């Protein structure tokens, strides 16, 4: 048993007819102190999976060694390392949340909650999330902490049941994920401007974008806002 | 010579070799026949089952140890069963943690490295038994032969036992034939029959003698005995 100390946020994501898009901001907080600024919470694991993690950073980067460590070990002895016996997102994340429930089981988690996007071989949509109580659920929209309460009501309107993704493009669906990450920096006090996205396509590979900002805020009304009841100047 | 140095497997001779190993290899020489081939679309294991009297049973051969991967054993079938049990463990973990078939390629290497321990320590013994195994997985049909010296050997066909040099050498000339037999099990067992009826010379195929097992694309593995191998008489 522990507590976090170093802190991510919101990690948010969505399926689309193609493939699965995935963000989340660049921010370490230490309690009400936005301490770290370069701070990468998405971890692409081969050409196919993209981890999202959210909470304690000190275990997001012994997770970020894990998954590097199973790409080494899947290598070895293995000629078919980068084409049929290659890692799937499904491999990864059932890995994780078998780590994650067993440190659950153990009193001693690992502070976090994860997203696994990516595709697998056969092109299908892979989306899946776990965290530090080993609790597992797919949707065709995902989202850790705040993300949940904000960006999941957004992005449902966008693909509100699985009939919906083969309708919903790359384009909307990045708009969309951007739209919440904007809403997401109104709203939460442990929120930074500057993120990540990684789209993961069945046709394009993985796109990575870094040092994405939150442009055409809206903010002018405060201007005529005065006092908080009766003061007019 | 070979006196002095064959009374355990810590003991190299001094033309550097393992006589106790030699001495497991020769239990599967006195073992019952039994034949592995396969196409692109399936493999095949075929057995010659012993018995004690008129008045026993024959003694069974083949063991699955997934659904997509079984193999076949002569010599010590007590060492067989706790090697058939340590692949039925491996498969089962990689399912679980990984959510992930094993691949025929890994199984023959986790094999190899049990039985390795047991040729370099004190107080043990190479295991008495040989082993084809067969399975499906994500790279196609696949045949291994496992020996107790820890050496183990992807091929198109092969057999082990005793006047296993027979099938052996039928399946060397037969190779072009049988591994063209792609989506017809039927026509691949008939090829395993001929060869492993290549090693015979004491009496003929009977239907409580043989024994045959089958794994592929849209096929599980699984074993036929008795009436259920009568057409291939």
């Amino acid at each position: 048993t522990q507590q976090p100390i170093v802190t991510g946020t919101s990690v948010i994501s969505m399926k689309y007819d193609n493939g699965v898009i995935i963000a989340a901001d660049n921010l370490g907080s230490y309690g009400s102190l936005l301490r770290f600024n370069g701070v990468e919470r998405l971890i692409p694991v081969g050409d196919n999976t993209v981890v999202g993690i959210s909470g304690d950073i000190s275990d997001m980067q012994h997770i970020e060694r894990l998954l590097k460590d199973l790409v080494t070990e899947n290598a070895y002895d293995n000629p078919l390392a980068d084409a049929e016996e290659a890692l799937e997102p499904s491999y990864i994340f059932e890995y994780l949340a078998t780590v994650m429930y067993q440190r659950r089981s153990k009193m001693n988690p690992l502070w976090n909650a994860i997203i696994v996007a990516g595709v697998q071989s056969n092109g299908d949509q892979f989306l899946r999330y776990v965290n530090l109580l080993g609790v597992t659920y797919s949707s065709p929209t995902l989202a850790t902490g705040f993300g949940a309460h904000m960006a999941n009501p957004l992005l449902r309107k966008v693909v509100d049941r699985e009939s919906d993704i083969p309708k919903t493009t790359v384009q909307v669906a990045e708009e969309a994920i951007v739209n919440a990450m904007r809403v997401l920096y109104y709203r939460d006090a442990r929120s930074s401007r500057n993120f990540s996205l990684a789209i993961i396509d069945k046709n394009t590979g993985l796109t990575f974008k870094k040092n994405l900002q939150v442009e055409n805020m809206k903010w002018d009304f405060a201007k005529d806002i005065k006092g908080y009841g009766t003061q007019k100047i | 010579f070979r006196n002095n140095y064959d009374g355990d497997t810590v003991t190299f001779s001094p033309t550097g070799r393992l006589f106790q190993v030699e001495y497991a290899l020769e239990a599967i020489k006195q073992g019952s026949v039994t034949v592995g081939l396969r196409s692109n679309t399936h493999a095949v294991l075929v057995a010659l089952k012993r018995n004690a009297d008129e008045l026993s049973s024959y003694q069974k051969k083949i063991i699955k140890c997934d659904e997509h991967m079984g193999l076949s054993l002569a010599g010590l079938a007590p060492d067989a069963r706790v090697l058939s049990n340590y692949l039925r463990q491996q498969c089962n973990y990689s399912s679980l943690v990984f959510n992930r078939k094993l691949a025929v390629e890994r199984a023959g290497h986790l094999l190899c490295d049990k039985a390795q321990k047991n040729t370099q320590s004190y107080g043990g013994r190479p295991y008495g038994v040989g082993l084809l195994i067969i399975g499906y997985d994500k790279s196609g049909a696949h045949l291994l032969e496992f020996q107790p010296s820890g050496n183990v050997t992807e091929l198109y066909g092969t057999a082990i036992g005793a006047r296993s040099q027979g099938a052996k050498t039928y399946l060397e000339r037969t190779l072009d034939t049988f591994i063209k037999i792609d989506g017809n099990p039927d026509e691949l067992i008939k090829a395993g029959v001929e060869a492993i009826s290549q090693s015979l010379r004491d009496e003929s195929l009977t239907v409580d003698n043989l024994s045959i097992a089958i794994v592929g694309k849209d096929t599980p593995f699984t074993i036929y005995d008795g009436e259920a191998v009568a057409k291939y008489i």
